């Protein structure tokens, strides 16, 4: 008998629907992320950070410092051999 | 032709006291004036409807109205039910 009006009721609609939560989630997820690996600070030196940079990053990751640390125990007690026996 | 003449004179004159002079009728035993111009004159309004169809009823239409000037307490309901449709949409 009259004009019905659901073309323009998106005003208080855009809270209730389910991907609104994902939309408001990832507009918050996307702003403070650094763009392209920026602010990396790829070099730092504290007399042993170079040891981590050469040995303990994701790139090198080989067991050799263990080997070095193995030799460290080989370096340790054998000298104590020369202190004891 | 006096055959034709006397035939047409009796043909004219024998109902001429039923048409020209209104001395109603001699051979017909019921009277003639209360048959057609008195009884049957209201015949078509005895054969059709009286005092509505023949008087024809120049009648005023029923003035149909709008939604009685109430937006609020039903436009808010239309708005919330439209929210519910767009939920279902």
């Amino acid at each position: 008998v009259s004009t019905l009006i659901p073309p323009k009721v998106v005003s208080s609609k855009n809270i209730g629907s389910a991907p609104n939560a994902k939309r408001i989630a990832n507009v918050v997820h996307f702003y403070k992320s650094l763009p392209q690996g920026p602010a990396p600070a790829i070099k730092a030196n504290t007399r042993l950070a170079r040891y981590k940079a050469k040995y303990f990053d994701g790139d090198n990751a080989s067991g050799k410092p263990l080997w070095h640390f193995a030799l460290g125990i080989i370096a340790f007690g054998y000298s104590m051999e020369y202190y004891f026996h | 032709q006096d055959l034709y003449l006397r035939e047409l004179k009796d043909t004219k004159l024998a109902p001429s006291t039923l048409q020209d002079a209104e001395g109603n009728v001699k051979p017909w035993n019921p009277p003639q004036k209360p048959n057609l111009p008195e009884l049957e004159l209201q015949g078509p309004e005895a054969l059709k409807a009286y005092t509505e169809q023949n008087v024809e009823t120049a009648h005023v239409a029923k003035e149909s109205e709008e939604g009685e000037s109430e937006p609020i307490e039903e436009d808010w309901l239309v708005l919330d039910d439209a929210e519910e449709t767009k939920e279902s949409h």
